[PDB]
């Protein structure tokens, strides 16, 4: 946009979808994940034992309130699916988890509503 | 009810039958560990449960016998295995068996005085690392401190605990 093609000036991607405008939400939503897988690499041996899902909540509440400490993300939640952690999914291997979060919104578009007014012309220019 | 006696006892080490030379058994005495709790709104304690207490089978032999002699301080606890073997009677002529599959340290060897006219008797005692008491061919009693299993009727009591910490 200036001084001599100065500035990067846009950061809406090119959704179809108001929910993923901003590259900020595209890029925070696929580095919070690569944060997170790598980093809990010990999940894919580690044959299930009785505090298995216990140990991956606590562990990725860890590994996001290092997120939330500087700033990527604001108030996570992070908890096992109740719902769909059956036996015969364990059986087969799978366990399921729930990561909710928020993002950071980017200060698009700050606005000015400027003024301009006879208030102060008898505080100042007068006698006194 | 009728009226039942124990009439006669064997002993297995590991086995070996020792049908001619163990005069006494004495299976492990059962003591819950109780702390008499005494507290806030009330007169008297109630003594709650604080897990069991240790438990050590004795008995005697009064001959040499090696097959038993040769099971004290070795290298691998609970690697004393025994049947504790026991013929109730009953006044209608019903024995009931009770055998109690024990296992653990051969923890003491006594050798009593040796007089010589008199019965030299070998007392021993393990330290029991494994109880099964069968009454009738039928699981009264299962206590395994390591994995953690108090079956009273077949009915582990330590489910409770098992989920709580975890195990």
């Amino acid at each position: 946009i200036r001084d001599d093609g100065y500035r990067l000036w846009g950061n809406r991607t090119l959704s179809s979808d108001s929910k993923w405008a901003f590259v900020t939400r595209v890029r925070t939503m696929d580095l919070v994940m690569d944060a997170i897988l790598a980093g809990h690499k010990w999940a894919v041996d580690r044959g299930i034992t009785k505090t298995y899902v216990k140990d991956v909540t606590e562990g990725l509440r860890a590994f996001m309130r290092d997120l939330k400490n500087q700033g990527a993300v604001i108030n996570f939640e992070v908890y096992a699916d109740p719902d769909l952690n059956s036996a015969s999914q364990l059986a087969q291997g799978k366990v399921y988890w729930n990561i909710r979060f928020t993002d950071v919104p980017p200060a698009e578009n700050p606005n000015f509503r400027v003024e301009v007014t006879d208030q102060w012309l008898t505080e100042v220019l007068d006698v006194a | 009810m009728i009226p039942q006696t124990l009439t006669n006892t064997n002993l297995f080490i590991d086995g070996v039958s020792f049908a001619g030379d163990v005069p006494s058994l004495t299976l492990p005495k059962l003591a819950v560990k109780t702390e008499q709790y005494r507290a806030g709104g009330m007169d008297a304690p109630v003594s709650i449960d604080m897990g069991l207490e240790a438990m050590e089978a004795k008995f005697s032999t009064n001959g040499a016998r090696r097959e038993a002699l040769n099971f004290f301080g070795l290298a691998d606890q609970s690697a004393f295995n025994g049947v504790f073997r026991g013929s109730f009677k009953g006044q209608k002529g019903a024995s009931v068996p009770v055998v109690a599959t024990l296992r653990g340290l051969l923890k003491e060897v006594d050798p009593g005085d040796w007089k010589a006219g008199e019965k030299a008797e070998f007392k021993y005692a393990v330290a029991v690392s494994y109880y099964k008491l069968e009454v009738d061919g039928r699981e009264v009693y299962e206590i395994d401190p390591v994995n953690g299993v108090r079956a009273i009727n077949g009915v582990d009591q330590l489910a409770g605990m098992r989920n709580d910490l975890g195990l």
